[PDB]
């Protein structure tokens, strides 16, 4: 299974954000918001979560030959990952997710704060003009190979747009001393 | 907004 794939847990879907390793270990990194709802999901259990605040969240492999270094296209490819960056506005940007699988479009603003309600505040999001919906929360956020964010909310939809926020992969990453695959 |  690839960045973007429906990882699910009971009646809930979210998206796989990215594989990773922990000191030689396969896990694949989440929405928080996503991880906060079970310890079982149907690639093994989870490891860690942290929303609101942060939205990330890890899950340990169950089947560690699952654990696929790449994201997937929803066209039949996939796009390989080799490192994790930091987004810059004015980035082209594409993010795949269960959802609507996979659209395009660039960084508009960064470290935003977002106001999920009764769901709480999330700090430090990197701002989008790609448009997402339930179910895309966890997907990856890239750039050819390089790894930038996790999906975790936004307005709109995809057939009318709107405004999508990421979690910064970077800050999951070094909160569970992992490395993308 | 909201998560997803």
């Amino acid at each position: 299974i690839a960045g973007g794939e429906a990882i699910t847990t009971g009646g809930s879907r979210c998206s796989l954000g990215f594989n990773v390793s922990v000191n030689g270990v396969a896990h694949a990194l989440t929405a928080g918001h996503c991880t906060n709802i079970s310890a079982s999901w149907s690639i093994g259990t989870r490891t860690g979560t942290s929303f609101p605040n942060n939205d990330y969240g890890i899950i340990r492999h169950s089947n560690p030959a699952a654990a696929d270094g790449r994201v997937y296209l929803y066209n039949g490819s996939y796009q390989d990952i080799t490192t994790a960056g930091n987004a810059f506005v004015g980035q082209a940007v594409q993010r795949s997710g269960s959802t609507t699988g996979l659209r395009s479009g660039s960084v508009t603003g960064l470290n935003a704060t977002v106001n999920y309600g009764s769901s709480g505040i999330v700090y430090g999001m990197i701002q989008t003009n790609v448009c997402a919906q339930p179910g895309d929360s966890g997907g990856s956020l890239f750039a050819g190979s390089t790894a930038l964010g996790l999906t975790s909310g936004g307005s709109g939809n995809c057939r009318t747009g709107g405004t999508t926020f990421y979690q910064p992969v970077t800050e999951a990453l070094s909160a569970y001393g992992a490395t993308v695959l | 907004p909201a998560p997803f």
